[PDB]
């Protein structure tokens, strides 16, 4: 279980780190209602929560 | 309306408050004596195709 | 940029001679009269982009708080950059990098 808790807690680094490219090349799709930042902010904490969650 | 988008967009165009301080991307004043030219290069065609 | 007298220091105003059709700037302390060359008296900018990349300092590589990259330099080919994110902060600023080499300091993106 502790590999798999790993495994699921580098995946989603990694999806953060895809994230944060997407946002400094511009490829971020914006949220209406919401600036870039506060799309970026708030699609990172969701998906460590998703993180979170998974690996308990 | 409520089962399409297309309306609904139009709708939600309608309705928003939009002001000439939105669109207005910047502002500036010249000195042009002449009402029938100008000194612009630039927006001389242009007058001069609307004033012909 | 606006420019002063040249005798006063003052600044000096616009101003349109009725019987010449043109523009001069005079100052108020002193009768110094000097013509305009440009007829854009006035620019005020809505949506503006000084300060995003203005800000750059020769001696920015001798920070040692700054990630350092391998990005290629158009310039000197470096194989050491140093990138940091826009100087200004506004709410809605981007969140592009601005990557300086060691050697020739050219301030570009990876768009
Ligand atoms: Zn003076
Ligand atoms: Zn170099």
């Amino acid at each position: 279980t502790m590999k798999e808790i790993t495994h699921a807690i580098s995946s989603a680094k990694e999806q953060v780190q895809e994230i944060i490219y997407k946002a400094q090349h511009n490829e971020l799709e914006l949220k209406p209602g919401m600036t870039l930042r506060e799309s970026f902010e708030g699609e990172v904490s969701r998906t460590l929560n998703d993180a979170r969650d998974s690996a308990g | 309306i409520a089962l399409d988008i297309e309306k609904a967009k139009v709708i939600q165009s309608s309705i928003e408050y939009t002001t000439l301080k939105n669109v207005t991307s910047a502002t500036e004043i010249y000195y042009d004596p002449d009402p029938t030219s100008t000194v612009i290069e630039e927006d001389f065609d242009t007058v001069e195709a609307y004033f012909s | 940029s606006f420019r002063f007298c040249l005798e006063c220091n003052n600044m000096l105003y616009p101003k349109e001679d009725k019987e010449n059709q043109r523009l001069l700037y005079s100052c108020r302390n002193c009768d110094y009269t000097e013509l305009a060359e440009d007829p854009k008296v006035y620019r005020h900018e809505l949506i503006t982009n000084i300060g995003e990349t203005a800000g750059i300092v020769d001696d920015i590589g001798q920070d040692p708080t700054l990630p350092r990259s391998d990005k290629e330099c158009p310039e000197c080919h470096s194989r050491d950059c140093v990138f940091f994110q826009s100087q200004q902060r506004r709410k809605d600023t981007n969140m592009t990098l601005f990557y300086v080499c060691l050697n020739c300091k050219k301030t570009f993106r990876d768009e």
